[PDB]
C-alpha cells in the first residue's frame, strides 16, 4: 500500500552479490538476462520494495487482475527491469502477527501502473448515501496481511524488489562494473584503454602528458600514446611490425632454392609465426 | 534505535487527544510519516500517511483525524475528534525519508475509547 | 531567506576589449610541437566583452547562457561567491549552485527557488579583528536534489586571475580555469593563457540564463571592490599551437582578419611572401520573396475525402484536381488517418509547393 | 446517376419471372450489368452478366436463364426459367462505367419460391 | 458490396483500371461460358463485417 520510489543514479550497478547470493529465490528480469546487466549501461532506476502475500505474487507480474493489482500496485506489460522475490518469514514475521504490512481492499475503480492514490475519502459499494465516517455499504478499503510465523506455503510474507527503470529519455550515467587486466609491454597486444580499440605494442615513453590529457596523437591525428588509467603513466603505441614479403629466386630451371626478404622487418619479429632461422642477415631493407 | 511515542491514554467519548511522533535526526524537512493502529483482538490497519506536505486519511479517520507536523521541533501532532469505541487501538507511528530507509520501529502507546 | 538590495547607482553596462584571453583545451588529447586547427565554441580574439563593477554599485543582472559563456574575475580580496545556472530559477526546474570558501567548495543541483536578489552575507568586523561569514541567502528551499558532490577548494591592486569558461554540451557542464598573477593593466592582461579543464558535470538539463554570486544592512550599502568579465562564445575555428611540453603557447582566430585566414589555411603561424587563395566570397540574400497565382477557390478536398460513396477497388474513383488552392495542413494535422505516407515528397512541405496537376484516387 | 431494382414477386416452382433494373443514366449500354446472389443469411455469390458481345452465367443458373438487353432503353433485364425452391435469394444488379470508376449498386429483389 | 478483381491474364500497367467482367481463361484447356472447376469469374467480394 505504501510503496516508495527511490532515485538511483551516478553509481555502478554491479550485481556481484545481488545475483551470486542465494538470499533471493527469484532473480527475474523481463527485459534483460541476468548476465547482460553488468555488461550494459542503464538510466535512473525507481526501485520498489514491498512485502505481499505469497499466493498473490502473481499479481506483481503485469497483465493480472485481483485486489493487489487493482488497488495498490499495478504494472505494465512492457516492464523491462528486474523483479527479485524470496521468503522473509523470519525477517518480517511477528509473534503477535505482522499486520503492519497492509494491502488495499476496496476502491472506486481499478488504477493504472505507477499511481499513488493516498486519498481515501468516502467510498460506497452501493448507491445508498454514505455520510460522516460510518454507515451501511461503507466498507473499509484496507486489510492487513496475515503475516504470522505459522503461515504455510503461499501465505508467509515474501519480500519483493522491483528494479523499475526507464531508458531512452535521459543521459546515461550508470553502467556496469568495468574490468581491468594485468598490463603487458613489448608485445603486440589488442589494447583497450577506456573503450579505445586498436592493436599495437605498449612501450614506456619519454613523453610528459599533462594531468588532464589521456591520449596522444601525431600530425596524422592517429593515436600513438596513452595514459595508463590505473597507475598514471604514458605508454607509447607502435603498430605491430608488418611489411611485404619478397622471395628472392633464381630461375626454376636453374634451382629451386629461394631466399625470403621481410621488407622493413627486424629479424627479431620474423620468427613470431622459414621462422626456424638457420640463415639470418638483417639488412637496411629488412630481414 | 526507536521512535519515541506519547499522547496515548484512556478517555471517554467526545474527548480530545493528541498523539506525538518525534524522530531524531537532522533531515526532518525530508522525512515522511506513516501511521497505523492495532486494536486488541482485531486487525492492525493503516491510519494516515503525511508525506512531504500532503495529508490523507482512511474511511473511519477522515475528518475525525487532523494530522499535523512541527518542523521547528520535529513533532507530529494528530488531533483526535469524534471518539468511537471501535477505534480503541495501539497506534504505531513510522518515520522514513523519501527513499523509505532509516526504518525505526515505534513501541506504540495504549489508546482506549470507553463506551457509554 | 532572501533580502532585496535595491540600492545601486545607475550605471549602464560598460564594454571593453577581450584581447587574447579565453582559450582553453578543446579536448583531452596530448599534442607535441604541432599546430592544430579545431572548430568549437571559443572566445573571439579582439572581441568586446561586457564590463561590470561592484562598488553604491552592485551589478548582478540575469544574463543568457546562449552556447557557452566566458567568465573572468580580476577580483582581489575574494568576494566572488559562485554562479547561478538553469532556465527558470524558481524551483520548477532543476538549477545549479556553485559556491566557494577558504577550504571548501560545493556544487549543488536542485530544483531551486531563487529569490530576485540571491547573495551570500558577510558581516563586518565583529570586534574579532577579522571578518566572518554567515547569513547566506541564495535560495529558499531544496525541493528535488539530485547531484550534490563536494570537491576540493580551488581558491588561489588586483593580483589574481580567475578566468573561467562554462560550456554545456550534451548536458555535460564543463569548467575550465587558469590562475596567474597580474601586474597592473586594469583591462584584460596582454598575454596568452590556456584554461585547463577542472570538472565535467552530468547534469543533463538545459541552461539558458545564468547569474553571478558575490559576498556582502540592505538599503544604502556599498559593495566591495570587484570587477568580473562576461563574454559570449560562438562557434569559430581556431589554430592552436602546442609546444614540446604540450601546452598551448599561442593560437590564431581562423576568421579574425585575412592574415589569420591565410595562416589558418596554411596551417602555420608564419607566412611566406606571396599570394594565397582563401575561402570564397559571396553575397547573402537580404529578403525572401514568394510569388504564387492569386486563385482563391479552395480545392474540393471535402467531398474528395469525406465522400459517402467510395467505389470498389477495381473501379477506383479518379477525380481531377486543378485550378484551386489545396490546404494539406488540415489533412496532415488531423490524426484521424492511420496511414498518411508520401513517397516523392514530404507531408510537412506540401504547403509550400504549387503542383502542375493532382489526381485523387478514392477507393 | 443511380440504379433501382424492382420486382421479385411471389411465384411457384418452375414459373417465369421478369425482373428489370432500370438505370438513371444515358449510356447504360456501355455500363454492362452484373447480377449477384445472396442467400438469406449465408455467403454472397454472382448470377450472370451480359457484358455486351457475350454472356456468362453461374453454376446454379447455367443456361437455365435467358439474359436480355434493352439497349434502346439503357435498361437490363433477366429472364428466369426453371426456377427452383433452392434459389430463394435476393438477386442484385450492378454496373461500373469505363471512365472514372464508380458504382451504381441497387437494392435487391426477393427470389422466394415455394416447394411442393 | 465491395468487390475486387482476382483473375487476369497479367499484371495491369500503373494507373490502369480493368473492369472487364468477361470470364478469365483460368484453366490450361479453355472453357467458354458460365464455369465449372475452370474459367472462373474474375470478381470476388470482400466479406466486410463489423
Ligand atoms: C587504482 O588502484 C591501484 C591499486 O589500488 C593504485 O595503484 C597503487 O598506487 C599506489 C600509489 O602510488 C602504490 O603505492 C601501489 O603500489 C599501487 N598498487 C598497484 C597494485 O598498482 C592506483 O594508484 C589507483 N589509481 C590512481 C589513479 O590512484
Ligand atoms: C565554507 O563554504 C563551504 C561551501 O563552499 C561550506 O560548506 C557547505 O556549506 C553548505 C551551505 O549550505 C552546506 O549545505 C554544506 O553542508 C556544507 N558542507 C560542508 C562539508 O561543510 C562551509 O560551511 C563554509 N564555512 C563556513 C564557516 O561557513
Ligand atoms: C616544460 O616544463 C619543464 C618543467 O616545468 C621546463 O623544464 C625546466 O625549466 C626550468 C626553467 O628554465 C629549468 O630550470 C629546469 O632545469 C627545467 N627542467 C627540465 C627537466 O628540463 C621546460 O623549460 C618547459 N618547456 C617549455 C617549452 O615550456
Ligand atoms: C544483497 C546483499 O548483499 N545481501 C547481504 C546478505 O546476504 C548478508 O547476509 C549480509 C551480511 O551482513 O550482507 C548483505
Ligand atoms: C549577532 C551576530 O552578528 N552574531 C555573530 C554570529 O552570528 C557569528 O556566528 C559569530 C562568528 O564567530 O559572530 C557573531
Ligand atoms: C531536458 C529538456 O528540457 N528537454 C526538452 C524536452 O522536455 C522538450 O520536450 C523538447 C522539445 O519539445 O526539448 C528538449
Ligand atoms: C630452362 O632450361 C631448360 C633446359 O632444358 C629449357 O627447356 C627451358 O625452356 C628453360 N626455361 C626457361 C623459362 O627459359
Ligand atoms: C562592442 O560593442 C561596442 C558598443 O558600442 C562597439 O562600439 C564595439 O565596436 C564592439 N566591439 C567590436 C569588436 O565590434
Ligand atoms: C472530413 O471529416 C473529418 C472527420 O469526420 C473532419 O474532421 C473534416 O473536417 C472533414 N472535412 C472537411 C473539409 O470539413
Amino acid at each position: 500500500y505504501a510503496w516508495n520510489r527511490k532515485r538511483i543514479s551516478n553509481c555502478v550497478a554491479d550485481y556481484s552479490v545481488l545475483y551470486n547470493s542465494a538470499s533471493f529465490s527469484t532473480f527475474k528480469c523481463y527485459g534483460v538476462s541476468p548476465t547482460k546487466l553488468n555488461d550494459l549501461c542503464f538510466t535512473n532506476v525507481y526501485a520498489d520494495s514491498f512485502v505481499i502475500r505469497g499466493d498473490e505474487v502473481r499479481q506483481i507480474a503485469p497483465g493480472q487482475t485481483g485486489k493487489i493489482a487493482d488497488y495498490n500496485y499495478k504494472l505494465p506489460d512492457d516492464f523491462t527491469g528486474c523483479v527479485i522475490a524470496w521468503n522473509s518469514n523470519n525477517l518480517d514475521s511477528k509473534v503477535g502477527g505482522n499486520y503492519n504490512y497492509l494491502y488495499r481492499l476496496f476502491r472506486k475503480s481499478n488504477l493504472k501502473p505507477f499511481e499513488r492514490d493516498i486519498s481515501t475519502e468516502i467510498y460506497q459499494a452501493g448507491s445508498t448515501p454514505c455520510n460522516g465516517v460510518e454507515g451501511f455499504n461503507c466498507y473499509f478499503p484496507l486489510q492487513s496481511y496475515g503475516f504470522q510465523p505459522t503461515n504455510g506455503v503461499g501465505y508467509q510474507p515474501y519480500r519483493v524488489v522491483v528494479l523499475s527503470f526507464e531508458l531512452l529519455h535521459a543521459p546515461a550515467t550508470v553502467c556496469g562494473p568495468k574490468k581491468s587486466t594485468n598490463l603487458v609491454k613489448n608485445k603486440c597486444v589488442n589494447f583497450n584503454f577506456n573503450g579505445l580499440t586498436g592493436t599495437g605494442v605498449l612501450t614506456e615513453s619519454n613523453k610528459k602528458f599533462l594531468p588532464f590529457q589521456q591520449f596522444g596523437r601525431d600530425i596524422a591525428d592517429t593515436t600513438d600514446a596513452v595514459r595508463d588509467p590505473q597507475t598514471l603513466e604514458i605508454l607509447d603505441i607502435t603498430p605491430c611490425s608488418f611489411g611485404g614479403v619478397s622471395v628472392i629466386t633464381p630461375g626454376t630451371n636453374t634451382s629451386n632454392q629461394v631466399a625470403v626478404l621481410y621488407q622493413g622487418v627486424n629479424c627479431t619479429e620474423v620468427p613470431v609465426a622459414y621462422s626456424t632461422g638457420s640463415n639470418v642477415f638483417q639488412t637496411r631493407a629488412g630481414c | 534505535v526507536q521512535l519515541q511515542e506519547s499522547g496515548g491514554g484512556l478517555v471517554q467519548a467526545g474527548g480530545s487527544l493528541r498523539l506525538s511522533c518525534v524522530a531524531s535526526g537532522r533531515t526532518f524537512s525530508s522525512l515522511n510519516i506513516v501511521w497505523f493502529r492495532q486494536a486488541p483482538g482485531k486487525e492492525r490497519k493503516f491510519v494516515a500517511a503525511i508525506n512531504d506536505r500532503n495529508t490523507a486519511y482512511a474511511e473511519s479517520v477522515k475528518g475525525r483525524f487532523t494530522i499535523s507536523r512541527d518542523n521547528a521541533k520535529n513533532t507530529v501532532h494528530l488531533q483526535m475528534n469524534s471518539l468511537k469505541p471501535e477505534d480503541t487501538a495501539v497506534y504505531y507511528c513510522h518515520s522514513a525519508d523519501v527513499n523509505g530507509g532509516m526504518d525505526y520501529w515505534g513501541k506504540g502507546t495504549q489508546v482506549t475509547v470507553s463506551s457509554h | 531567506q532572501c533580502v532585496n538590495l535595491t540600492t545601486r547607482t545607475q550605471l549602464p553596462p560598460a564594454y571593453t576589449n577581450s584581447f587574447t584571453r579565453g582559450v582553453y583545451y578543446p579536448d583531452k588529447v596530448f599534442r607535441s610541437s604541432v599546430l592544430h586547427s579545431t572548430q568549437d565554441l571559443f572566445l573571439p580574439f579582439f572581441s568586446n566583452v561586457t564590463w561590470f563593477h561592484a562598488i553604491k554599485r552592485f551589478d548582478n543582472p540575469v544574463l543568457p547562457f546562449n552556447d557557452g559563456v566566458y567568465f573572468a574575475s580580476t577580483e582581489k580580496s575574494n568576494i566572488i561567491r559562485g554562479w547561478i545556472f538553469g532556465t527558470t530559477l524558481d524551483s520548477k526546474t532543476q538549477s545549479l549552485l556553485i559556491v566557494n570558501n577558504a577550504t571548501n567548495v560545493v556544487i549543488k543541483v536542485c530544483e531551486f527557488q531563487f529569490c530576485n536578489d540571491p547573495f551570500l552575507g558577510v558581516y563586518y568586523h565583529k570586534n574579532n579583528k577579522s571578518w566572518m561569514e554567515s547569513e547566506f541567502r541564495v535560495y529558499s528551499s531544496a525541493n528535488n536534489c539530485t547531484f550534490e558532490y563536494v570537491s576540493q577548494p580551488f581558491l588561489m591592486n588586483f593580483k589574481n586571475l580567475r578566468e573561467f569558461v562554462f560550456k554545456n554540451i550534451d548536458g555535460y557542464f564543463k569548467i575550465y580555469s587558469k590562475h596567474t598573477p597580474i601586474n597592473l593593466v586594469r583591462d584584460l592582461p596582454q598575454g596568452f593563457s590556456a584554461l585547463e579543464p577542472l570538472v565535467d558535470l552530468p547534469i543533463g538539463i538545459n541552461i539558458t540564463r545564468f547569474q553571478t554570486l558575490l559576498a556582502l544592512s540592505s538599503s544604502g550599502w556599498t559593495a566591495g571592490a570587484a570587477a568580473y568579465y562576461v563574454g559570449y562564445l560562438q562557434p569559430r575555428t581556431f589554430l592552436l599551437k602546442y609546444n614540446e611540453n604540450g601546452t598551448i603557447t599561442d593560437a590564431v582566430d581562423c576568421a579574425l582578419d585575412p592574415l589569420s585566414e591565410t595562416k589558418c589555411t596554411l596551417k602555420s603561424f608564419t607566412v611566406e611572401k606571396g599570394i594565397y587563395q582563401t575561402s570564397n566570397f559571396r553575397v547573402q540574400p537580404t529578403e525572401s520573396i514568394v510569388r504564387f497565382p492569386n486563385i482563391t477557390n479552395l480545392c474540393p478536398f471535402g467531398e474528395v475525402f469525406n465522400a459517402t460513396r467510395f467505389a470498389s477497388v477495381y473501379a477506383w474513383n479518379r477525380k481531377r484536381i486543378s485550378n484551386c488552392v489545396a490546404d494539406y495542413s488540415v489533412l496532415y494535422n488531423s490524426a484521424s488517418f492511420s496511414t498518411f505516407k508520401c513517397y516523392g515528397v514530404s507531408p510537412t512541405k506540401l504547403n509550400d509547393l504549387c503542383f502542375t496537376n493532382v489526381y485523387a484516387d478514392s477507393f
